[PDB]
RNA sequence: AGCCAGGAUGUUGGCUUAGAAGCAGCCAUCAUUUAAAGAAAGCGUAAUAGCUCACUGGUCGAGUCGGCCUGCGCGGAAGAU
RNA sequence: GAUGUCGGCUCAUCACAUCCUGGGGCUGAAGUAGGUCCCAAGGGUAUGGCUGUUCGCCAUUUAAAGUGGUACGCGAGCUGG
């Protein structure tokens, strides 16, 4: 069972994204369901590791946002042009 | 050696290179060869690095070749002066940004694959990474 | 100490065993008689292989061994030479009573503790010279 | 002696060596293996 | 290379070898061509000899489910068994003509009853003739 | 490290003098002197030599295996003392040893003198064989590379002056 | 990592060749005794021999191996008063 | 409201990508003689036949007859083909 470790972020658009990845941090979005999409931020050694593995986009998840524990389904990645990096995920609610 | 078979247009404007490049995924192989920097890719360094990639691999597995030097460069020749019309076109390019997959390749072991990119790599005049194919 | 392949009733040419054990400092006329007379009991168009054991005061002592398992496999299956290109040409047919015979022939030299493991041994033999199991 | 920007390991008895800030190969089974990089 | 699944299963081959066996022979084979070596395997499987090479770490381990548990001390150098499974005796004789005749190693210790047997003290399993000797 | 690690056994007979970085090994085949890098600490006691690293100093272990490498064959050269074997292969090449110098004939207009240094003696037990010995492993290493300067071995006869323990390849000249 | 020891049998695999016996080439590349030993990674022979590696048992006794993201350096680097 | 052009003669001066001589590594370096690269600028580095020639071809030398920069060095220094 995959269990990635996030936060919300305290801010948005072109700017904060790249202070994010700057910090070694990346943005995502959790989304579906009836709930209001929710922005959150990743550690991307932890998850750039996980998602070596194939069984990260089939299995379900847990996103673990502030003690909370949200069950996903990885659902689209955007990937650095050329380096060994991840730049965005999409997780839908599982 | 890679060329359009005909064009609306025999000349085309210098123009600008700028930007990351559309197509950065393994589309068809296993493996792909990719471009870490910017620039021009002519027919001839393709087809050079093509036949690298071709020897290496005993002309087993499969190649494809994701890029296509449809830009034509003009030249003019010694002891002709500035204007009197755009020179004559001489050979053809593919413009190259950060993250294009040049070449592709299946049906081969990944270590024959690695072997057979660093071949086709030392041809190039831009720099690369060897990459797999991914799930999403 | 040198080793040798000549034919079961048939030792004494030049280009075969002449000069190729006679440069050490063998007599080619004592070894070429005392192999044909204990050779006498192997039968007519057989390789036999025997390997020479000499000493600092030029003597010899010699020790017979079993047809090889190459040579065999040719008259079982009844050919004179083996395919050049094996397992991409088949030369010829040998059954499994035919594997047991050449194995229970070369039982004296193989390494091998039971028939099965003998028999594998020559199956082997039989497939990297072109010959297929039937 | 090859002089050259590119000195590699050709053989298992290759060994790269930095002799007084110069990288060189220096081989023990083939003296046309002896690289000095410049 | 040795996985622990590998070492796991060559320690339970050896050890259930251990157990159906009567008398069982420790030595040295440290500079002795294959071509003697495959002479004694012949020798060995003909007398109902087990002969193996194991790793002295695999050996005390094998040896620790009891009654070998003696030979502990001989599981020092390049070590060679000789499980006599058919028959008391058989490897404990042939050991003795193939170091002489071959001068090479020096046998380092023999068990049976359970007990420890010095090198000097051979003589006890060399001595003993068939099963067999009795009528 | 594993080498400085390791310590040097100081045997009965030989006496060991520090004064800071300053060792001086005594024995039965003479006395040895060395100055240690600053970056290496060098404790006695017992019957052993401990070495480890300096604080402040960027590679005190490196220092210290060698400070550590240094002194036991400094031990080993006041007792056992060491011996470099030359054997001379060639037509008319001889050696012979008059006091302290090495006579050389080998192949030259004029025949070779080789005055040795103090603590280094040679004897010829052959015309072709020279033994060297010593309590410096560094100063007969150097002695014997001297010796084997004059006429290094060539690669189609294998002639010259070569270590006893050397392999010298031969190879065949160019084909026509 | 180093050091001690082994690196076998069928068999000189078959074809080819004056010869090709792991080691010119071409094709196959199993099986046995096994702790392990390629029908052989390189040198050597007219062909053999002989030397060594892949692999494995012993010794030693706590670390060792090389990919990834990055900072700063090194070589590549020859010119005319 | 003028910076005289090619070649020669005379006189040179620097660079080194070194022609010779010096040191060295590799060699498909037995020796003699070579090939290639590294180091090295201390000195040395033809005369003639033809042509305005520089160059080039040719003859005969020499250890060698270097490659370049200097307003394609040098006409208030000469020549004027
Ligand atoms: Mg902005
Ligand atoms: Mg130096
Ligand atoms: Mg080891
Ligand atoms: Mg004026
Ligand atoms: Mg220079
Ligand atoms: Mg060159
Ligand atoms: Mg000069
Ligand atoms: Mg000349
Ligand atoms: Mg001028
Ligand atoms: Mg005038
Ligand atoms: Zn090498």
């Amino acid at each position: 069972m995959f269990t990635i470790n996030a936060e919300v972020r305290k801010e948005q658009g072109k700017g904060a994204s790249r202070r994010l990845r700057a910090a070694n941090k990346f943005p995502a979005i959790i989304y579906g369901g009836k709930e209001a999409p929710l922005a959150i931020e990743l550690d991307h050694d932890k998850v750039m590791n996980m998602q070596a593995k194939a069984e990260f986009y089939s299995e379900v998840l847990t996103i673990v946002v502030d003690g909370k524990e949200i069950k996903v389904k990885a659902q689209d990645v955007q990937r650095h042009p050329y380096k060994p990096k991840l730049q965005h995920i999409d997780f839908v609610r599982a | 050696m890679l060329q359009p078979k005909r064009t609306k247009f025999r000349k085309m404007h210098k123009g600008r290179n700028r930007g990351l490049a559309q197509g950065t995924d393994v589309s068809f192989g296993s493996f792909g060869l990719k471009a870490v920097g910017r620039g021009r890719l002519t027919a001839r360094q393709i087809e050079a690095a093509r036949r690298a990639m071709t020897r290496a691999v005993k002309r087993q597995g499969k190649i494809w070749i994701r890029v296509f030097p449809d830009k034509p460069i003009t030249e003019k020749p010694l002891a002709v002066r500035m204007g009197k019309g755009k020179g004559n076109v001489e050979y053809w390019v593919a413009l190259i940004q950060p993250g294009k997959v040049l070449y592709e390749m299946d049906g081969v072991p990944e270590e024959l694959a690695r072997e057979a990119f660093k071949l086709a790599a030392a041809k190039l005049p831009i720099k690369t990474t060897f990459v797999t194919k991914t799930v999403m | 100490y040198v080793k040798l392949q000549v034919a079961a009733g048939m030792a004494n040419p030049s280009p075969p065993v002449g000069p190729a054990l006679g440069q050490q400092g063998v007599n080619i006329m004592e070894f070429c008689k005392a192999f044909n007379a204990k050779t006498d009991s192997i039968e007519k168009g057989l390789p036999i292989p025997v390997v020479i054991t000499v000493y600092a005061d030029r003597s010899f002592t010699f020790v017979t061994k079993t047809p090889p398992a190459a040579v065999l496999l040719k008259k079982a299956a009844g050919i004179k030479s083996g395919s050049g290109k094996p397992n991409k040409d088949k030369v010829g047919k040998i059954s499994r009573a035919q594997l047991q015979e050449i194995a229970q022939t070369k039982a004296a030299d193989m390494t091998g503790a039971d028939i099965e493991a003998m028999t594998r041994s020559i199956e082997g033999t039989a497939r990297s010279m072109g010959l297929v199991v039937e | 002696m090859k002089v050259r920007a590119s000195v590699k390991k050709l053989c298992r008895n290759c060994k790269i060596v930095k002799r007084d800030g110069v990288i060189r190969v220096i081989c023990s089974a083939e003296p046309k293996h002896k690289q000095r990089q410049g | 290379a040795l996985n622990l699944q590998d070492k796991q299963a060559i320690v339970a081959e050896v050890s259930e070898v251990a157990k159906g066996a009567l008398s069982a022979v420790v030595a040295d084979s440290r500079g002795v061509t294959v071509d003697k070596m495959t002479e004694l395997r012949k020798a060995g499987r003909e007398a109902g000899v087990y002969m193996r090479v194991v790793r002295n770490t695999l050996l005390r381990r094998a040896v620790e489910g009891t009654p070998f548990e003696c030979l502990k001390d001989a599981f020092v150098g390049p070590t060679l068994i000789a499980y006599v499974t058919e028959h008391p005796g058989a490897a404990a004789r042939l050991f003795k003509e193939f170091a002489k005749a071959n001068a090479k190693f020096e046998v380092k210790a023999a068990a049976f009853e359970g007990e420890l047997i010095p090198a000097s003290q051979i003589d006890r399993l060399a001595t003993l003739p068939t099963y067999e000797e009795a009528i | 490290s594993r080498v400085a690690k390791a310590p040097v056994v100081v045997p009965a007979g030989v006496d060991v003098k520090i004064n800071g970085q300053v060792i001086t090994i005594k024995g039965k085949n003479g006395e040895l002197t060395r100055t240690l890098n600053d970056a290496v600490e060098v404790k006695h006691a017992d019957n052993t030599l401990t070495f480890g690293p300096r604080d402040g100093y960027a590679d005190g272990w490196a220092q210290a295996g060698t400070a550590r490498a240094l002194l036991n064959s400094m031990v080993i050269g006041v007792t056992e003392g060491f011996t470099k074997k030359l054997q001379l292969v060639g037509v008319g090449y001889r050696a012979a040893v008059k006091g302290n110098v090495i006579n050389l004939s080998l192949g030259f207009s004029h025949p070779v003198d080789h005055q040795l240094p103090a603590g280094i003696t040679a004897e010829c037990p052959t015309q072709t064989e020279i033994v060297l010995k010593g309590a410096d492993k560094q100063v007969i290493g150097q002695v014997a590379a001297d010796l084997r300067a004059y006429r290094r071995p060539e690669p189609y006869k294998g002639k010259g002056v070569r270590y006893a323990d050397e392999v010298v390849r031969t190879k065949e000249a160019k084909k026509k």
